[PDB]
């Protein structure tokens, strides 16, 4: 139905963002 | 390699959600044509008493 | 005259509220288990017991 | 590996809501199919009851 | 008195008895809860 959002982020926190974003939504995400 | 297989399942979920839109609409158009059986019920119910009282 | 009336009230209301928090903990345990684990039909249910000084 | 596990959870979560949102339309097609039949039959009798 | 309640899903219900083999930690009771109603994804995380 829905579920697409596009953005940009720096590479100095890209590994720290995907580690924290998984614990906040309790999974149920696909971040490539 | 997983985003292509994920979007095809939601595209399969779109027609299943539209099949309910093709099932709720199918029971509604059938109801407006099965309501004519009430017209055929009262027409035979009135003619039995519009001749015994005539 | 209000001692026996209140002690009979606190004996049944606190037991209802402690069972209400126990039911809300299982609702918090039924939640966050279908998101942390997969939801084919239902996740495997399990619990634990208390422990002292070896946590 | 572990990212393929989250893809399998999304396939079970999207098909579950696709089964819930379609069955809720069927439950709306179960209550309103008789509520429109009972309303139209009471309406059709009144157009003949004045003629009766 | 304290308490800890942790669920560990995936047989899979027999590995919960393997936590009872560590006798110095816990007894690892089952404490089963019945099946509830599901069918929400946005409202499941919104109820959290």
């Amino acid at each position: 139905r829905l579920g697409f959002v596009a953005g940009v982020i720096n590479r100095e926190r890209i590994p720290t963002f995907e580690r924290m974003l998984w614990r906040v939504c309790r999974g149920n995400v696909f971040l490539r | 390699q997983g985003i292509q297989q994920l979007l095809q399942a939601e595209k399969r979920a779109a027609e299943k959600v539209a099949d309910a839109r093709k099932r709720k609409a199918r029971r509604l158009k059938q109801a407006k044509e099965e309501a004519q059986m009430e017209v055929d019920q009262y027409r035979r119910e009135r003619e039995q008493e519009f001749q015994s009282k005539q | 005259k209000q001692f026996g009336p209140l002690v009979r009230w606190l004996k049944v209301n606190f037991s209802e509220a402690f069972i209400a928090w126990i039911h809300v903990k299982a609702l918090r345990v039924f939640v966050e288990s279908v998101l942390r684990y997969g939801l084919p039909v239902n996740f495997q249910a399990m619990l634990l017991q208390p422990n002292k000084k070896t946590m | 590996a572990d990212v393929q596990k989250q893809i399998k959870h999304m396939m079970a979560f999207i098909e579950q809501e696709a089964n819930e949102k379609a069955e809720e339309i069927d439950a709306k097609a179960e209550e309103e199919f008789n509520i429109e039949k009972g309303r139209l039959v009471q309406t059709q009798r009144l157009k003949i009851m004045e003629y009766y | 008195t304290e308490f800890w309640l942790i669920s560990a899903p995936g047989t899979w219900e027999k590995l919960h008895a393997a936590t009872t083999k560590n006798n110095n930690l816990a007894v690892s009771s089952k404490f089963n809860i019945p099946d509830l109603k599901v069918g929400t994804l946005d409202v499941l995380v919104g109820l959290s």
